[PDB]
């Protein structure tokens, strides 16, 4: 049944290509199916189910799924900061795929969790590392240019990606995230420090609207927004220590088992 | 009435790949058109009235899918909008009215709600036959203030709900419970012995 599971994932990936995400994803959801008899039958046929699964990861909101499935097929680092080691079974060719994959991968992984990776990756060039940077940056305006320069590599069919889509949806939550960071943690706040802050962002009225607009996604949370005065509000600590003492005991373990 | 009486065939229509022959468009266009103006709704059949016009393209029909749309907002907080715009290729987004609608729908999705209201060409054509347009947008409104706000300027909600009349106001202020108040009213032992293990554990 393993060629029949092919022919799905090539049949759903022709779809997509041409086809509506929907079909393609239910596809994807009968689509799976025992690891095994792909691994006996080649190395590469497991790289492009996990490269599937990624896709369909990437359509979906969520990108944990996609994550996983990518990370299987390629290396990915992993939660503790680990490095995740992929086999080099696979035919050469089969292996380009994969890294191409794991190159379409960062932009699901960046939004995973963390940081600034790209060992695994080529030092030298800038296309991804100059991505990074200007995340890390947290400013649009070298975002913004970073997309305009590599239009070439978003384009890559024309038709099949006509607008861009993705791409700038994604710029769009990534510059969102530096805001939240601050993340309050303070119980009242001078209105001028945070239209210093919100500022930078492109429309000028955001804090009026950016601010409030903020506390409705609740990534954030603003307290006396509106207010008259004007200015912004802002057992389970007994969790989080032992939480954070489970944590330092497992790393201990692997260190005397090690 | 009409909603009513096509449900049953439609439902069937769905339930095989009868769905997928646009000879079939005839007979769910018009079922758009019910849901429009007796504010009823089917998702699933308005996707597959999307779906059948990606797939054949001579069949694009310009108001039924801004109703689609528009219903599809109707619907918010839920994917409805989402899933449909997943439906519907770039080069037709990019078309009027879809283009506009598409902006209208950013606006409502960004909650710019005063932006919206004031973008919203209230006399428009393809808002006249879907009833309860206004006030299903309102609904959402209020979902994402009863999320967003624990007090709000009585001025301030009229506005976002379009510019509101005092006594219209009050008809929504009612119909989620919300009052004015100075202003509108609207809203041991398991841990020491984890302690005793993880000290063991470190010291060992």
């Amino acid at each position: 049944k393993m060629l029949g599971y092919f022919s799905l994932v090539g049949l759903l990936r022709l779809h997509s290509l041409l086809g509506d995400y929907y079909q393609a994803i239910k596809v994807l959801e009968n689509i799976e199916l025992n690891k095994k008899s792909m691994y006996s039958r080649v190395p590469e046929c497991q790289v492009t189910t996990y490269y599937y699964v990624g896709f369909a990861y990437l359509m979906m909101r969520r990108y944990q799924d996609a994550i996983r499935v990518f990370a299987n097929i390629l290396l990915y680092i992993q939660r503790t900061k680990s490095m995740f080691q992929r086999t080099t079974y696979k035919y050469e060719m089969i292996n380009k795929q994969n890294e191409q994959m794991h190159a379409l991968l960062a932009i699901a992984l960046t939004m995973y969790p963390m940081r600034i990776d790209e060992s695994i990756h080529l030092q030298l060039r800038e296309k991804y590392g100059d991505k990074m940077l200007r995340m890390q940056k947290g400013d649009p305006q070298v975002y913004e240019e970073l997309f305009s320069y590599s239009c070439p590599k978003f384009l890559s069919e024309p038709f099949l990606q006509q607008l861009k889509v993705f791409s700038d949806e994604v710029q769009q939550q990534a510059q969102l995230s530096t805001i939240r960071s601050f993340l309050k943690l303070y119980t009242t706040m001078p209105v001028a420090k945070l239209a210093g802050f919100l500022d930078l962002t492109e429309q000028e009225f955001r804090i009026q609207l950016l601010v409030f607009k903020h506390k409705m996604k609740n990534l954030v949370w603003t307290s006396g927004i509106s207010a008259l005065d004007g200015e912004f509000q802002s057992x389970x600590x007994x969790x989080x220590x032992x939480x954070x003492x489970x944590x330092x005991x497992x790393x201990x373990x692997x260190x005397x088992x090690x | 009435a009409m909603f009513e009486q096509m449900r049953a065939n439609v439902g069937k229509l769905l339930k095989g790949i009868d769905r997928y022959n646009p000879e079939n468009l005839a007979t769910l266009e018009r079922y758009v058109e019910t849901q429009a103006k007796e504010n009823a709704y089917d998702l699933e059949a308005n996707l597959a009235v999307l779906k059948l016009y990606q797939f054949n393209p001579a069949f694009f029909q310009t108001t039924v899918t801004a109703q689609i749309l528009l219903k599809a907002l109707t619907n918010l907080p839920h994917t409805d909008f989402t899933l449909c715009k997943c439906m519907i290729d770039q080069a037709h987004q990019e078309e009027r009215p879809i283009r506009q609608i598409l902006y209208l729908g950013d606006l409502l999705e960004t909650c710019h709600f005063q932006a919206f209201w004031q973008a919203l060409d209230e006399n428009m054509d393809l808002l006249e036959g879907i009833t309860g347009f206004e006030d299903s947008v309102r609904k959402f409104i209020c979902h994402v203030v009863g999320i967003t706000y624990q007090h709000i300027d009585r001025w301030l909600l009229a506005e976002m709900l379009g510019d509101l009349s005092d006594s219209q106001l009050k008809v929504w202020m009612s119909k989620y419970g919300w009052s004015a108040d100075e202003q509108i009213f609207i809203c041991x032992x398991x841990x020491x012995x984890x302690x005793x293990x993880x000290x063991x554990x470190x010291x060992x």
